[PDB]
């Protein structure tokens, strides 16, 4: 199993950016995909998730409006868009899986 | 218990022609434990599908299963000489059980 | 004099795979078990070493919740002394199991119509599993005597399948959500 | 539209020995089940391939209430898919079985101070029983190549033994009355409901 993530983004206000996150070891649709943001000295903040099988998002308060989940499972690849780019949107953002309810966030 | 059950038990045709087995199942099956064997005679059987539509190595083109629920049909699609023989369909629950076997012969 | 949070484990939306089988861990809280009981909603609520009418009037240090999703063949399998892929392969009860098992039919919420790959299963093994032991290991399984270094081929499989749930599906292969409930100094959870 | 006889069976005076079990047969009777699990007098009360609380809402063809005698150790045995004596030379259930074990100690009623040998077991056969199968053969059991001729010695016992209950036995070494419902299907018309 294996996540890999796009290459860093600069971009002004307003703007947008699309990351992604290709996958390796196991079967895509089998499993779960959420994503974490961790600004600038502050901690983990879950972001969402979105069905692998049905294409279903799940965006927690404060990720809605702006942010889209996607996914192309012809290369097993999940993606992240943000439109209307705020300065404050400025952080690191990962994606993890979920093996179940209890293997929820094992690879990073 | 799961009970197979063969139709022809005898099913007679030229080589070239198709060939339509048919294995039922008592009762509603998964079709990931259902499987095609071949025996020719004097020789232990050969695995030719396994789950319900897939061939195993080794096995040709002109093998090919399909099915689901409680009707299963393995067809050859351009027979051969060599393709005359008896063929039986497994099924399995808690332990394997097996169907009375088709006789394939030459008209 | 906290209740007890049943309703978090039953209730949950997603459970979890019977190879990655879930355990809640139950303490400092009230449980009114009969309650559990005369709800008519399961298909199965065996207990063993007790009853479940009795199960109001007592005391245990530690409860233990265990949840997952199996088959409706194989819900026999989730018994003291039983064999079979998942009382052998996936979750084993000691011989002196002392708790409740507690299934219904999911096929409402747990099937989807082209197929439901979601819930796995452990089919290749060197050995049975100890009771209450939990294998997550997706190492390649090694058949043959020419060992397999994570290359699947001849004599080396993956040692997990998948539950192939479709509503059509016959009852026996049908999805039942299962909850275990074992029974084990002071303690914490009475009635 | 009358009611089952199940108080005849359960609160029956005097039990039956195990490899001697019973079999009332029950037919036409209305049976409230729930009446009977919430009685909480029981120390296993185990239904297989039905719901305990479901059952009122249900009927069959025939119930067959089974009802012996064994210790608390031996509970576990009236069970589908198990061994020991009990489960192999006594009483069977099948590994389909799809009815109720119900169970409660009668170490009060069933054991007294000297020594109670009235209940009886099967210790000596030579194969399992099939199921739902009752064996009574008093039969001299050949252990030896040489055959018995109903005269006991070495090779040659009696296939019985007596359950010793007394009051100070360990619990596990207690009387325990068990009642098996076994729980048969349709197609034919249905006699018993709730
Ligand atoms: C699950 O939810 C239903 C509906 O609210 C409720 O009747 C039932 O008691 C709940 N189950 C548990 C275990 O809380
Ligand atoms: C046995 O007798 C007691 C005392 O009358 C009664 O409460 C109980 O219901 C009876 N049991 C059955 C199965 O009828």
């Amino acid at each position: 199993v294996q996540l890999v993530q796009s290459g860093s983004e600069l971009k002004k206000p307003g703007a947008s950016v699309k990351v992604s996150c290709k996958a390796s070891g196991y079967t895509f649709t089998t499993y779960v995909m959420n994503w974490v943001r961790q600004a600038p000295g502050q901690g983990l903040e879950w972001m969402g998730w979105i069905n692998t099988n049905t294409g279903n998002p799940t965006y927690a308060q404060g990720f809605t409006g702006r942010f889209v989940f996607s996914l192309d499972t012809s290369v097993s690849t999940a993606s992240l868009q943000i439109s209307s780019l705020k300065a404050e949107d400025t952080a690191v953002y990962y994606c993890s899986c979920e093996i179940t309810t209890l293997g929820g966030m094992d690879v990073w | 218990e799961i009970v197979l059950t063969q139709s022809p038990g005898t099913l007679s045709l030229s080589p070239g022609e198709r060939a339509t087995l048919s294995c039922r199942a008592s009762q509603s099956v998964s079709s990931s434990y259902l499987a095609w064997y071949q025996q020719k005679p004097g020789q232990a059987p050969r695995l030719l599908i396994y789950g319900a539509s897939s061939r195993a190595t080794g096995i040709p083109d002109r093998f090919s299963g399909s099915g689901s629920g409680t009707d299963f049909t393995l067809t050859i699609s351009r027979l051969e000489p060599e393709d005359f023989a008896v063929y039986y369909c497994q099924q399995y629950g808690s332990s394997p059980t097996f169907g009375q076997g088709t006789k394939l012969e030459i008209k | 004099t906290n209740l007890c949070p049943f309703g978090e484990v039953f209730n949950a939306t997603r459970f979890a795979s019977v190879y990655a089988w879930n355990r809640k861990r139950i303490s400092n809280c009230v449980a009114d078990y009969s309650v559990l009981y005369n709800s008519a909603s399961f298909s199965t609520f065996k207990c063993y070493g007790v009853s479940p009418t009795k199960l109001n009037d007592l005391c245990f240090t530690n409860v233990y919740a265990d949840s997952f999703v199996i088959r409706g063949d194989e819900v026999r399998q989730i018994a003291p002394g039983q064999t079979g892929k998942i009382a052998d392969y996936n979750y084993k009860l000691p011989d002196d199991f002392t708790g409740c098992v507690i299934a219904w039919n999911s096929n409402n919420l747990d099937s989807k119509v082209g197929g439901n790959y979601n819930y796995l299963y452990r089919l290749f093994r060197k050995s049975n599993l100890k009771p209450f032991e939990r294998d997550i290991s997706t190492e390649i399984y090694q058949a043959g005597s020419t060992p397999c270094n994570g290359v699947e081929g001849f004599n080396c499989y993956f040692p997990l399948q998948s539950y192939g749930f479709q509503p059509t599906n016959g009852v026996g292969y049908q999805p039942y959500r299962v909850v275990v409930l074992s029974f084990e100094a002071p303690a914490t959870v009475c009635g």
